[PDB]
Parts: structure tokens; sequence; C-alpha cells
């Protein structure tokens, strides 16, 4: 078959919808909890939360199987996740043969690409009332593998699509099906920091920031307005946020270029607003209680993988 | 032409460039690559070891790098290494014996006919990881860094499928394809033929040997969001009894792929490949740090020896810098420039870093007939202030030393200590796990806020400090074992800012008897005051002056490699018994200064023995006792109170 | 090839055996017994003989056994049959056994790689675990599926499952067959699982084991938690345990090229484990009538078998006093009504640390025939005592070899007393109470039987024994446990200049080399014997 040929992947990515209304959509940021089942497979936009994905790893499109005897190759297909591997010779010459000289297989010649799944989670504003949200899996292969980790808002792209399981094997009535999704394009509105490259435009902007003047304490006071003054303490929680400058020794050993802070005070005044909008604002944010559990939930966990076996 | 189907590979032209390039190679990249006598570098390898019948060999990638006729043989290795391996072992002996023509020699000559021959790139360009290893490179001569956790037993493989037929008093034969055996059915159709009569037995076939480790990646660069993977793969024979827990590795090998089955039970296999390793050379040692205990290891060398394996164990020495060695030892500034010498990023902290050193020599390391050990560690404290440079140097050593690991806080138990039990994720069978006490079994044992830890935690040490033996009684497991490491570690003070008029024997939030064993102890109060502040604030500050301290370099201080290579052989070579003038000025030392226990005793001549290894004495003497002594009160400061 | 080959060795052995005889006069020129040997087995009928490995390689220059060391199994069948031929030579419902013992190498088990394949060679290791004898299938009979036809015969090693010839061969399908039970020979078995010793270990290391399994006459000579020096030949056996790992793997199938119009592959796939067997293993780990009775008629040997059990460690004379009673047994007998006693008595410490009280552990497990050092506090109770299988490798449980159920007329010495756990004292008290012992789990139920001697470590609440309060405030330990306990000391300092001063030479002598500052009365070798005469004295 031709799919060996094939030097190229391909990745889609649907439109965003300000050029759908330029002319006159499709598919809008939704749920885990709104597929509503007629939505398999359509072009479809979700968001959501990863929370864990497992390592890339490769797996088979095309085998490339040759002959002991007759040197000619064979095409052996999958798609399912399984198959039976083709022992006997049914070559073409071995066809107009009596012997059947045995056929095995290659380790480079054999097509391969990757196969990498993930988990969303729903957000909490579109949670209806009351209610737990619930979970689902997406499948993703070879190239966009490395633009998606835990954490992140995202607006997952592609195709929902459906895959063999019934349940199992009592609680059934028939056609039952375990499902999935296709992967094919990342975007997120959390910009981390190792994409930043200028341009003829983002250049523009920090210009025409830096013009004004006043630059420090401006930012200080745009560091959550919601809340009153202490310019001194939104400075400070800014200069968190640059950490500092790194060092190395040179000698076995460096230095952090890291800040640590604190807040103490009586209650009454305002504590809360500052973390909420610096984990709304930074990257790589997160807020946790002081207690619950923090025994361990701190701490790094041990946990067998879904889609191998494996101790992550 | 002659070429290899779906490749760009030439056998003989391999073996022309090949033998070229190893006649003509006299260290080019001193040239090519950078300023820096000699001649025909590699040669003397293949002009040496005739005499000694070994049929291996080492290698760079640089030398090709740095030869003319070579820079296309290093992207060949690199995609056909087994390939273009099958190729050199024979073009080896084809030089061999083209080397041997301008020699008349002794009939050895019944041997190297019958001889094979295989090769180990070592030294070859740098990867990152496992993350790198999408598909598109798997099967290629790769590099990797990392330490060890688990070791599995040997695998058999048939190697010669005999096969014993029923009838006519007739055996048979056949060998493996491409990993396979197709059993002949018949009988010999001429003497008998019965199509399918024949049987099988193990004790006449030959087996391979494998092995598989499971190794943990320790990388230079992560992305947002990493953490720890566990690595399989696999080791062939020859090789075996050569890397197992408690060693950091620079290693190289093969990336590979392979499917696994369904189930015992039929031929149905998975859409996605489990990955692995297949070995290609294993680099157990490096510069930045010293080396093993050659005491401890004497049964892993000769054993090394009869196997006829003898990938290094101890790195290797040359007579200039020993000679370089006994001229730098003839001066007496020794003891100070050592010191200034560990931590030029550090202000003074001059007895701190003495006793640093002075473990890292260790000491002795003597036995008894049957009945006695006496090691060489000395379990040592720190305490005082906050805000200066000891969790610095504590990471610095955990570093610098090989076999070590690093604790901090509460968060650690018993269990994770000595041995535990668990499963693998892949066999689902019962194996073990080693403990994070035992693999710094020699060298370094770490830890961080000794004072909040568990006392369940806290327990274990009474023994630890004493014979270097834990011992289990737990599922399946019964042995008392080996711990040979040294402790090194915090403490912080009662309570915040210190009580300068009060016991400082009670002013920790920790009992005596702990503390009293402890070999010694190092104190880090503050004394504010200039001429030892703004000195220090210079200091540290024309650190970050540069982008990097090179400039530091002034003020008298060695570099790393010449220090670490006179320990090593330090370490490894001199023996001091101990000496009759010591023993006055050391009883008498320690009697006086009980006025808390008989564990200074032996802190003190098994650091002065140290002292005594340092100018490589092979004795000890009367004036160590001084220094030793002198350098313990000053230690706790007995000056005060 | 060897069908050359091994009958000539075979007529060269038989040789070797019949030219040696019984010689050895007046302790002179040692010619080889074996024909004597197999004479006296013969009069009673054991068949199992032995061969000494010294005796075989002197003549020939040994280059018979060089090669033959190799290639055992292909010559081993042609081996027994000259012995056969022998005893019908020169002797008058016939099965038999074999060893060779005192060979001069030892391999660890990591010294073994897969070139000794085949090949007798010698381990010395340890055991954990005995299992179930089960009478083997050495020889067993089959019928014909049509007709009363039986043959006597068997596939023995492996490929135990179908013989082809029928006596009369007519029928539709002669390839497969019947069986039987009775016509049919078995002999013993028996399975242990073996370990590593603690002498030749390395770091970062396990006690990595693997199985052994025996068979006739020379079964129950294994024995759980005790060293042994194995000999035999390097078994395997299938495996897929080894799955999920990576390469390639091998696989069988018949040949279908050649012949053809005749899973249908009919693939079998393979992959094992190297086990091992044995053909003889021994337990590892006089004039002295006149030692001992010299020894004996002194008066104060009593000091000076107190003084020479710990000269590595200095004074406190109770401790050596105590530790020299403990292997010392109470008669547990004296009683009528059957309700009895532990014989035995039992021992503790207590002493600030920076003492050397872990000294005398280490002494005595470097000393006691029966012991072990232990955690004391890193230990489940399914540790110390046995926890057991539940039925796996399809045959039945066994009840495991447990830690403290050792110390059968012995000691377990632990350390680390105090941070002990609640069920671990619980089960300590079940122990003590009685001699006996009871376990469940699964709804198997358990007895056991034991008479431990207990010598252990006090750690005190802070450490610090307050001299003007009592036992009881600072122990931290409940009565009964307390309790039982025939002993308790103390071991506390305090300033003595003087014997301080000598106390810290004697210290530092000890960094010199085996020096000669243990000088005792004498040595463990004489005490081990003279212990095993004194304990069965009963006054
Ligand atoms: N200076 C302020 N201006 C406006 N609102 C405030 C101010 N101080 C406190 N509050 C209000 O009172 C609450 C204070 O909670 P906060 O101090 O953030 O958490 P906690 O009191 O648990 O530390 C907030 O919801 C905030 O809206
Ligand atoms: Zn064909
Ligand atoms: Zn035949
Ligand atoms: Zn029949």
């Amino acid at each position: 078959p031709p799919n060996l040929t094939r030097r190229y992947f391909l990745y889609f990515k649907p439109l965003s919808q300000n050029c759908a209304r330029r002319y006159r959509i499709s598919s809008k940021p939704l749920s885990v909890r709104q597929i509503k089942g007629d939505f398999l497979g359509q072009l479809i936009t979700v968001r959501g939360i990863i929370t864990r994905v497992s390592d890339v790893k490769p797996a088979v499109e095309v085998i490339a199987y040759t002959c002991d005897q007759c040197g000619y190759e064979v095409f052996q297909e999958v798609n399912s996740r399984t198959f039976t591997p083709l022992s006997e010779c049914t070559s073409e010459e071995c066809s107009q043969n009596q012997t059947k000289g045995q056929l095995f297989m290659s380790t480079r010649a054999s097509k391969f690409s990757a196969f990498q799944e993930c988990k969303i989670q729903e957000l909490s504003q579109q949670v209806p009332v009351g209610h737990i949200p619930r979970s689902l899996n997406i499948h993703v292969n070879g190239t966009l593998v490395r633009s998606l980790s835990p954490g992140d808002i995202v607006d997952v792209t592609g195709i929902f699509l459906p895959a063999p399981y019934t349940g199992f094997k009592a609680l059934k009535a028939g056609l039952l099906t375990e499902t999935y999704l296709e992967a094919q394009f990342v975007r997120q509105h959390k910009k981390k920091f190792a994409s930043f490259s200028l341009t003829s435009d983002v250049e523009e902007r920090v210009m025409e920031l830096i013009t004004s003047g006043d630059v420090y304490n401006r930012l200080a006071k745009s560091i959550a307005p919601e809340i009153y003054g202490n310019l001194d303490v939104k400075k400070a929680l800014l200069l968190l946020l640059v950490g500092g400058v790194d060092k190395r020794v040179g000698d076995g050993m460096k230095i952090r270029g890291d800040i640590n802070v604190c807040l103490m005070g009586d209650p009454g005044v305002a504590k809360s607003q500052l973390l909420k909008a610096i984990c709304k604002i930074s990257p790589r944010g997160v807020y946790t209680t002081g207690k619950g559990s923090s025994g361990v939930g701190l701490t790094a966990a041990v946990m067998k993988d879904p889609v191998t076996d494996e101790m992550i | 032409l002659r070429i290899i189907w779906g490749t760009n590979v030439s056998i003989q032209e391999c073996t022309t460039n090949f033998r070229n390039f190893l006649m003509s190679f006299k260290y080019k990249f001193r040239k090519i690559l950078d300023e820096r006598d000699e001649e025909l570098y590699y040669i003397k390898q293949l002009n040496e070891m005739r005499e000694l019948g070994t049929s291996n060999l080492n290698l760079d990638a640089r030398n090709l790098l740095a030869y003319k006729q070579t820079e296309d043989l290093y992207h060949q290795l690199l995609n056909y290494p087994q390939e273009v391996i099958s190729i050199m072992d024979q073009t080896i002996k084809d030089c061999m014996v083209s080397l041997i023509v301008d020699n008349n020699l002794d009939y050895d000559l019944d041997e190297i006919e019958t001889k094979f021959y295989k090769v180990r790139p070592y030294n070859v360009g740098s990867c990152k990881g496992m993350r790198e290893l999408n598909p598109n490179d798997i099967d290629k001569l790769i590099n990797l860094k990392g330490l060890v956790l688990r070791s599995t037993p040997v695998i058999p493989d048939m190697k010669v499928a005999f096969f014993k037929c029923n009838v006519c008093d007739h055996t048979m034969a056949v060998e493996i394809d491409r990993g396979v055996i197709q059993e002949p059915a018949r009988c010999e159709r001429i003497d008998c033929n019965e199509p399918n009569s024949m049987s099988l037995i193990h004790n006449r076939c030959s087996f391979a040997d494998k092995q598989v480790i499971k190794l943990q990646e320790t990388p230079d660069f992560v992305p947002d969001g990493q953490t720890p993977h566990s690595i399989s793969l696999c080791v062939y024979d020859e090789l075996v009894d050569s890397c197992r827990a408690g060693d950091r590795i620079e290693v190289t090998g093969t990336f590979r792929s392979i499917p696994i089955r369904a189930n015992s039970r039929q031929r149905v296999l998975k859409s996605l490949y489990k990955t692995y390793v297949d070995v290609v050379h294993v680099k157990k040692v490096s510069d930045k740090r010293l080396d093993v205990d050659t005491s401890t290891i004497e049964q892993e060398l000769m054993q090394n020896k009869v196997d006829h394996n003898e990938v290094e164990e101890v790195r290797q020495i040359t007579d200039q810098d020993l000679a370089k060695i006994r001229e730098v030892a003839a001066r007496e500034d020794l003891y100070s420039l050592l010191a200034r010498s560990i931590a030029p990023s550090i202000y003074e902290l001059e007895d701190v870093k003495k006793g640093i050193l002075l473990q890292l020599f260790g000491g002795t390391n003597k036995t008894f007939t049957k009945g006695g050990r006496y090691r060489g560690d000395i379990n040592i404290l720190l305490c005082g202030d906050p805000s200066t440079s000891k969790s610095q140097i504590l990471q610095y050593v955990h570093k610098i030393t090989p076999r070590g690991v690093y604790t901090s806080g509460k968060g650690s138990s018993a269990v994770g200590l000595t041995a535990y039990i668990t499963r693998d994720v892949d066999t689902k069978q019962l194996v073990l796990e080693s403990g994070a006490l035992v693999l710094s079994d020699g060298g370094v044992c770490c830890i961080d806020e000794f004072d909040k830890m568990s006392d369940s935690t806290r327990s274990v040490l009474h023994e630890v400090m004493e014979q270097q033996t834990i011992s289990i009684a737990k599922a399946g497991i019964i042995t008392t074992l080996n711990a040979r490491s040294s402790i090194l570690a915090s403490a912080n003070p009662i309570g915040s800012r210190y009580n300068p008029n009060l016991p400082v024997t009670e002013n920790i939030d920790l009992p005596p008897p702990l503390l009293s064993r402890f070999d010694l102890v190092y104190l880090v109060l503050d004394k504010v005051d200039e001429k030892n502040d703004r000195e220090l604030a210079k200091h540290l500050t024309n650190l970050y002056l540069e982008d990097k301290p090179e400039h530091i370099s002034q003020d008298d201080v060695l570099p790393v490699e010449f220090l670490t290579m006179y320990i090593s052989y330090a370490k490894e070579h001199i023996h001091p018994i101990i000496t009759e003038a010591a023993k006055t000025e050391l009883v008498r030392a320690y009697v006086g200064m009980r006025k808390a226990t008989t564990r200074q005793l032996e802190s003190m001549i098994r650091l002065a023995e140290a002292h005594a290894k340092m100018k490589l004495k092979n004795v000890v003497e009367l004036e160590d006792v001084q220094e030793a002594v002198r350098l313990i009160r000053s230690a706790i400061k007995d000056y005060a109170t | 090839v060897d069908d050359v080959t091994g009958e000539k060795v075979r007529e060269a052995f038989e040789q070797f055996l019949e030219d040696f005889s019984v010689q050895s006069t007046d302790t002179g020129e040692v010619e080889k017994v074996y024909r004597a040997q197999i004479e006296f087995m013969k009069i009673y009928d054991l068949n199992t003989i032995y061969i000494d490995y010294q005796h075989l390689s002197m003549r020939e220059n040994g280059a018979l056994a060089m090669a033959i060391s190799e290639q055992y199994y292909r010559f081993l069948p042609f081996l027994q049959k000259g012995l056969r031929r022998v005893v019908r030579k020169y002797a008058p419902e016939r099965v038999f056994q074999i060893s060779f013992f005192n060979l001069p190498t030892v391999h660890r088990i990591r010294d073994i790689r897969s070139e000794k394949i085949g090949s007798l060679l010698s381990i010395s290791g340890t055991v954990t675990r005995t299992s179930e004898v089960r009478p083997e299938l050495y020889k067993a009979s089959f019928t014909c599926d049509m007709c009363r036809a039986i043959v006597d015969n068997v596939e023995q090693s492996f490929k135990y499952t179908e013989p082809t010839f029928c006596p009369n061969p007519s029928c539709e399908n002669r390839a497969f067959w019947t069986l039987n039970v009775t016509r049919s020979r078995f002999l013993d078995w028996q399975k242990v699982r073996i370990q590593e010793n603690a002498n030749e270990i390395p770091t970062g290391s396990m006690p990595r084991t693997l199985d052994v399994i025996l068979r006739g006459d020379s079964v129950e000579r294994a024995k759980p938690g005790d060293r042994c020096k194995f000999t035999g030949v390097e078994i395997v056996v299938p495996d897929v345990t080894q799955l999920g790992l990576p390469g390639v793997k091998p696989s069988s199938t018949l040949d279908t090229r050649g012949i053809s119009k005749t899973r249908s592959l009919g693939v079998r796939d393979l992959t094992y484990k190297i086990s091992f067997l044995a053909c003889h293993v021994i337990s590892i780990g006089s004039d002295e009538i006149n030692e001992l009775k010299e020894m004996v008629k002194d008066e104060h040997i009593y000091d000076k078998l107190v003084r020479s059990i710990a000269p590595a460690v200095f004074g406190h004379e109770a401790v050596k006093k105590g530790i020299l009673l403990q292997m010392l047994g109470g008669v547990h007998k004296s009683t009528v009504e059957g309700i009895k006693l532990r014989g035995d008595i039992n021992i503790c410490v207590v002493g600030d640390p920076s003492t050397s009280k872990s000294q005398f552990l280490k002494y005595v497990v470097g000393f006691a025939p029966r012991s072990v050092y232990t955690s004391g506090k890193a230990s489940s109770a399914a540790g110390l005592t046995a926890a057991v299988v539940r039925d796996e490798e399809g045959g039945d449980y066994t009840i495991e070899a447990g830690a403290l159920m050792l110390a059968d007329n012995g000691i377990c010495c632990i350390d680390e007393f105090d941070k002990m756990d609640i069920s671990d004292q619980v089960a300590i008290h079940e122990a003590m109470e009685q001699q006996t012992i009871s376990i469940a789990k699964a709804g198997i139920h358990a007895t056991l039987n034991a008479r431990t001697s207990i010598l252990a470590a006090a750690n005190p609440v802070g450490g610090r024994y307050n001299r003007k309060l009592s036992l009881r405030g600072n122990l931290n330990m409940t009565a009964p446990i307390m309790s039982r306990f025939d002993l308790f000391f103390v071991i506390l300092d305090d300033c003595n200049e003087k014997i301080d001063t000598e106390l810290a030479s004697h210290i530092v002598d000890l960094h010199m080399k085996r020096d000669e500052a243990i000088e005792p009365p004498f040595s463990a070798e004489q005490l081990r014997r003279y212990i095993k005469y004194a304990r069965t004295f009963k006054p």
C-alpha cells in the first residue's frame, strides 16, 4: 500500500470564529458533559484541563515482512490495537511453488508513528449546579505530542470517535462502545515563557508600553487593582515573578535567581485576592489550602499508567 | 561498486579508509579541535595488545572527527553500527595481519586466525535523554548518563539447536535464523523416513547470556513539568556483573523497539511497541569525582580478571604526575590550600572545610582474622545560625561524591530506608528494591533538618553509626547486609535566633547520646563584626560581577583534577599503621577533654590517621593528635562558656 | 558423535574402577576402593554411590575429566551403563544414583554463565525453604487405546507425554495412547529454595536466589536456614515469567519445506530459567578428650570461661556471665501433669548509648551455632514469625521457615527493643507465655513448638535513666513482657579517670591490626565442642 511511501504526517487546525464571522459557526468551546452523542467524529473544539498524559511511544501502522526465499516483501496492515502475525509463506512466487519458505519482518522498513493519550477535565464555571463533572480521553499521534503538559487551559480541536468496548460482558446489551477523540492542534490562552520570539508588532507592544514611563510603579499598580493600595507589596509580587538571576559557579554548583515572599498580618484586611489574581495571571500557577490532603498531595505520587504497563 | 540494500555502506572501502586512518592518527584532535611530544595516537594500542590475547577494543568518535578521511565514517557507524562493526571486526583482523607482515614472530598464529574481534564506541555525540527519541531515530548509536536501581538475573537463549532423532542412532544439529528455530520434522530420509519424528534436549544446546537493568535517567536539561523515568535495556555476555546498584554511569547503546504478547496463550500482539535499549559500552568512572575503595571490591576485580573482561574499575595514573604529586606535597601550605581549594565561592570556614576534606580521605579500613572490621567513615554534624552555606556545602559534597543520596526533613521512613519489597509492572512478580541507606555503601549519606525527622526514622541510625550493618526481617527476606556509607548532616537550633548563654549540649531540641556519638560537630554562630563581613561581602559579590567565577582562581587555588587524582591515589595506596608517640598526647587529650564520652576517642584516631594519610605518610605521628584535639576544641568553641 | 566416544569412556572408566582396588595398606599407596564401595553398597541395596574427583582425575592426566566435566550429560547414560556392567561382572529390580564430591572449585550464583550447561559445577549458598515429598515418575506404563497391549517404557526427563510404537501396529491412529499407574517405577522428590550467604556479597545487593531440586535417597539431607555446599549439573526448565522483556524472543516450529501438501503451524514459544540440580550436598557453616580433660581440672576456669567470651569488649562481667549461662537450658520436663515449663532463660540490658551493648550481639551472632541478628524495629511479625504461601505453583502450601520460629535450642539476639510495635510485642508475649505458637490465615491453622532464649537490648525513654525513680516509669514496656524475665541489667557510666584512661588505651590499641590484645585462655574452636558437651549434663 502507499502508506509507507509517506514522508509526511498531517495535523489540521480549525478556524477561529473571528474569520467565520467574516463573510459568515460550527465548533465552539464545548464541554466534557455536552457531547450530545450525535457529535461522534464531527468537527469540534473542547476546552478543559489535562490531568495526566503518558509518555510518547511508537506504534505500527504498516508491517515490513520479507521472504527468505522469494526475496520479496509483504505489507501486513493493522489499524486495530492488535493483529495476528503472518508466518506461513503466502508469497506470490511461493504461490507457484511446492515449498513455501518462511518469511520474517524488519525493524526499519516497517512503518511506525507514535501514540499518546490525554485526559481532559472540565472547567468549573460551566459545571451546572451541584453537579460533579466527569472525564474524557483523547488519542494523539506523531508530531504534536509535545505540545501538551498538564495544568493548563486548552482548546483541543478535532473529532470525537469510537472504539471497541462493550462494558464488561455481563452488564451488556450489545453494540456498546468505549470511545476517544483525535488530536490535531493545540492552542492555549496561557503562553508559556519559552514561546517568546519577537516580531514586527509585539516589539511595538513593548515599545508603546515602555514609552509612557513610570513603568515600575505602573505595573505594581496594575497588579490586582480589585484590592486597595499597598503598592509596596504589589511591587514585591512583581519581583517574585521576576525571580532574579541565575548564576553558575562552574565548580559543581549554581545559585537560584529565585524569590520567596510572605505577608504576615491580621485578618480583616484583604489577603486572598492577591493569590487568586496571581494564579489567574501567572502561568505554571498553583493554589493549595493549608490542611486536608497536604500529606502527599504536595509531594510525589506512585501510580500505574492506563495505556501501558509502567510505574509512573 | 559494492553496496548493501537500502544502504550506502561499502565493505572494502571502509576497510581501506579504516586502515589509513589507523596508520594515520597522531593527536590530530589536539590540533584541529583546539591549541594543545607524542606520535601515532591509536597504533600503540594495537601494537601492545597482541601478546595478551584479548578480543576487545575501545574507540572514540572524535578521532574520526579529527582525521580527514573519517568524517563520512562518523555518520555511517552512527546509522549502521552493528553493520559498520560487522565490517570493522573484519577490517581489524585485516589490519592486524597486514601489520604482522613487517614482523617475524614465535608461532602465536595458531590463535589469531581462530580469534574474533569487537569494538566499543564510548565517547560519542551527546543525546538528550529519552524524550528526543521520536521514532525517526530508532536503532542508532546513542549515549546517556544516569544511575542504577534494579538488576535482573541471567536470560539464556538457544544458540545451538540440538535435536535428537528418535531412531537410527543419529543426532542432528541446526542453528538460529534471525532469532528462531525451524525444527527439521523429518528423520534424515536416507537412513529412515518418518517425516515428523524427532525430539529436543536442552542439556545439549548452547545458551547465550543476557541481562536486563533498571535505570534512572539524570539529564542536564528538562522541560517545564518533568519528572523521573525508569528504563530497561539489554546487555549480553562478557559484560555481566559490571553495572549494579550504587553507581552513577555514563553509557552508550542503541535505542530500539519490540512488541509483546497479549498472553501466554496465543500470537496476538499490541499496536504499540514497547521500547528498550541494546548495549554497546558503559563508562563506570569519570573525571569530576573520585572512585570506589579499592579494598572494598577485590572479589569483583579478580572476577573480571578471571572473566577476561576488563572494562574499567579504577582510573589509571601517570608517573610524571606521581612526581608532580610528590612535588606538590613537599611544600607545607597543603593544610590550608586544600581548604581554600574546596570552595572558592565561599568565605573562610577553615576548620569546617578541612574536616570535609579529612572525611573525604576517610581513614582506616582494617579487619580481623574472622571477628572484626573497623571502617573508614566518621559521622559528622553541623549546627548554628541559618543564612550560611551549610546547605550549599552539602549539595556540593553530594555532587562531588560518587556514591551518595540526599534526604530532607520528615519525608522519609524506616521502610524507605532499609529494604522494601514491591512488584514489577511487566513481569508481575515479587521483586525487591534496594534502600537509600545501603545505596551509599561507601561514600556519602546526606541529610537536612535532622531535628524534625520522625523518631521512627531517627531510631535506625543507632546501629548504622557503629557497624555499617542493617538487618531486615520481613516478607520472604532475611539477610543482614552492609552499608559502609558515611554520615554527614545538618542540625537546626532550639527555637530561633539562638540563646548564647546556655549549655548548648541542651540548646538544640536534641538529646545527648545522639549528639555525643557524632565523631565531630561544627558550629556556625554569627559573631557580627566587620573584618569578617565586608571581606565576605566582596567575596560573594565579585562572583556575580562575572558571568561565572573564573577570576575567583586568584589567591592561590588548585584545579579539581590534579586534586581529585592525588586524592584517589592517596585513598588507594597508603596504609598508616598507628604509632607510639601519639598515644601519650591522645590519651591525655581525651581525658582532659572529658571535663563527653568514649566515641570522640575513636573520632580523634580516625581523623588523625586521615591527617597521616594526608601528607602521604605511611605512618601516623604525634603531631596529628595536636591539630586533632586543637580543632576539636575549636569546633565546639571551648573558650566561651 | 559420541556414539563412538561414550562407550570408550565407559570402557576406560570401568577399567579405571576395576584396575583400582582396596590398597592404602599401612596408610600407604591409596588405591581406589570403588570395587568394595559398591560391594558394601550391595550389602544394603542402596545403589547410590559416591565418587571423588581427585582419584578420578589422576589417571590419564585428567584430560579425561577436562572434557567430561563440560560434556557430562552426553556421556552420562553411558557412565551408568558401565557401572551396571561392572556390577554384573563382579556381583550377582535395579535403579541407581551417583554423586561426585570434593570438587576443587566454587562458583557463586553470579559466577555461572551459559557455557556450564550440562556441566558438573559446585555451588554453595543458603536455604530459606523446603517443600513437599511427592514421588516422581521414573518409569510408567501405557497401553493401546484399542487393545490391552502395554508398553512398560518411559520418556523420562522432560517429553513426558507420548510414545509412538505399538506391538501390533495395525491401527487407524497409532499416534496417541492411553496410560496406567501401577506397572511403573517411582522415586522420591523434594524442592528447596536456595539463597546467597552474607560473607561473599556485593553492594547495592539483594541475596539473589533461585531454585534447586533433589532426587533419590540422598534427599532428607536438605535443611532450611543454613549454609550448604551443593554439587550437580546445570539443569534448566521452561518459563513464561520472562515475558514482557525487550528484544526478540525465540520460537520453535516444525519445518514445512521439502515436504508440502501435509494455530496450524504448531508453534511453541520457548524461554527458560537456569535452575540447578544436586548430585550431593553438605551442611557448611579425637584428642579433644585430652584437651578438655586438661581444661576441666582447674577451678577458676569458671572465671576463664567468663572472661574469654568477650575479649573484644572491656569489662562488664555480668554481661559475660549471663550470656555464658544463656545458652545453657533448664529442664523443661520436671512435671507430672504434662503441663510444662519454659525451661530456658531470658535476658536484657539497659544502658545509655555510647556503650558497648551491640558489641555483645555481634559477638554472639559471630559465634553462635543457631542465631540471628535482626532489626528490633524494621520488621513485621510476618517476618519474625512465618507468613506462608497460599497454594502456589499448583501444589499445596508449605509453612515458611520462620525467623523467630528459629532459635530452636538457641537464641534470637535482637537489638532496638524499645521501638517495637504493638502487635510484635503481642506476638512475642504469645511466644513467651507458653513455649508454643499458633498461626492462621486464609482459614489455615498451624501449631509449632520452640524453646527460644532471647537476649535483647533496652533503650530508655530519653535514654537517661533517672537513678532515683523505679524501673517501670522509665522502661516504657507493659508488664507481662517486662515480666517473664529472669534478669535485667543496667550499664551506666561515670567519671573515673584511672580506669577511663586504660579503657581508651584498650580502644586505641584496637587500631593496631589484629594485635595480641585479645589473648584469651582459648578460642571459639574448643568452646563450641565444650558447649556441645555441656548443654546435656542434667544436674
Ligand atoms: N482592603 C480591602 N478592600 C476591599 N475588600 C477587602 C479589603 N480587605 C478585605 N476585603 C474583603 O474581605 C475579605 C478578606 O479575605 P482575605 O483577607 O482575603 O482572606 P483571609 O481573611 O482568610 O486571610 C475578601 O473577600 C475581601 O473582598
Ligand atoms: Zn514466498
Ligand atoms: Zn532416525
Ligand atoms: Zn495398537
